């Protein structure tokens, strides 16, 4: 998981 | 022959309350109606999404777990982080039904494309293109764009998708992934620790898929000349190896010039010329927005986009309407480029070409 933001 | 315009006053006020956007559907529908686009267009209400519609693409414990939420605003809900919910994806009140009506309005689409009402449908409040079967990612709740897809799978036998956001349009090209019948192709800024982290260009897709999906990756500082080449390029190839049947377009604006984002270096010229290169293929085209974090740009670039969609040239002065005071001081429709580098390197965009073609030969 990436934050956008 | 005339296009459709995905629109109602409820559905614009459902849009302008996602978290990350606010105001920013009315700002879009308002300066169209300012420049009387939609006078030339054919407004069609959206329906709201049906949770049989939702559910075949996303899962029961995921619809669940989002109506729960949405009911009351629960952005403190224990089990959010499993389904995706949190900083990114807040457990607005009204979630679920804001983008069931998101989802449906992208339905409606599909479905004056099948029935031939049209040959171009537009959902500018569309294109969550990152949401998962059973998560919420990247601002994205219910994945419209695969909901569309899906509703042109009962007519249109092979439907091409073309990203133009700035990030990956990662959950419809997972969706499907294993597929044949849909090839997605997205150009994109892929750079590690940039969201979602995926779409490098030897992704291509998995087993009966494998080649199906081409990603195309950019680095920093891209303007119009440099993105059309590729993007024509790329599009010239799939065209004619893939031969698509209806085309499914994700314009989101978070990669113009003056994004707070503050990677590409666009204007809604080049996303223009390569929005006409997909209109002369003559093809059902659903049109889709997406991100984009400087409103008053964002509306003057999807506005100037529905201009090339219906074939007018546009006043460069912004008309008087409700959100005037937003385009001040200067009042005018086009964007300047911000002066930074382009770190996008000849040899390396000729080299992800030449890979690109490589794989499309398997096609
Ligand atoms: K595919
Ligand atoms: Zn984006």
């Amino acid at each position: 998981r990436h934050k956008k933001x | 022959l005339v296009p459709v315009y995905i629109y109602s006053p409820e559905y614009v006020s459902m849009c302008d309350s996602l978290a990350k956007i606010p105001k920013r559907a009315s700002m879009v529908h308002s300066l169209i109606e300012a420049y009387a686009l939609h006078k030339q267009m054919r407004i069609v209400k959206p329906k709201v999404a049906s949770m049989e519609e939702m559910a075949t693409f996303h899962t029961d414990a995921y619809l669940q777990h989002l109506q729960k939420v949405s009911q009351e605003g629960d952005d403190d809900h224990p089990d959010s982080i499993e389904y995706g919910l949190g900083y990114d994806c807040p457990a607005t009140e009204g979630i679920f039904d804001y983008a069931a009506a998101i989802g449906g309005a992208t339905i409606t689409a599909a479905q004056c494309l099948i029935d031939g009402m049209c040959k171009v449908a537009i959902n500018w409040s569309g294109g969550w293109h990152h949401a998962k079967k059973d998560e919420a990612s990247g601002f994205c709740y219910l994945n419209d764009a695969v909901l569309g897809i899906l509703r042109l799978r009962r007519k249109f036998e092979r439907i091409l998708y073309v990203n133009l956001d700035l990030h990956h349009g990662d959950g419809v090209e997972d969706a499907f992934s294993f597929t044949s019948k849909v090839m997605t192709v997205s150009l994109h800024k892929f750079s590690p620790g940039f969201f979602p982290g995926t779409g490098d260009v030897s992704d291509v897709g998995l087993g009966k898929g494998r080649y199906y999906s081409v990603n195309v990756p950019i680095q920093d500082g891209i303007q119009d000349e440099k993105y059309y080449q590729i993007c024509e390029s790329v599009l010239k190839e799939v065209y004619q190896a893939f031969n698509p049947k209806a085309v499914v377009l994700q314009l989101g604006a978070d990669t113009i010039a003056g994004d707070p984002m503050c990677s590409f270096n666009m204007t809604p010229v080049g996303i223009g010329k390569c929005l006409k290169y997909i209109l002369q293929w003559q093809l059902a085209t659903l049109i889709l927005g997406g991100g984009g974090f400087n409103l008053a740009n964002t509306a003057r670039c999807w506005t100037y986009l529905t201009g090339v969609i219906l074939g007018k040239t546009l006043s460069s002065e912004i008309p008087d309407h409700e959100f005037f005071t937003a385009y001040g001081p200067d009042y005018v429709l086009e964007i300047t480029p911000s002066c930074r580098p382009d770190r996008n390197e000849p040899h390396r965009i000729q080299q992800i070409l030449n890979y690109i073609k490589g794989n499309l030969k398997h096609v």
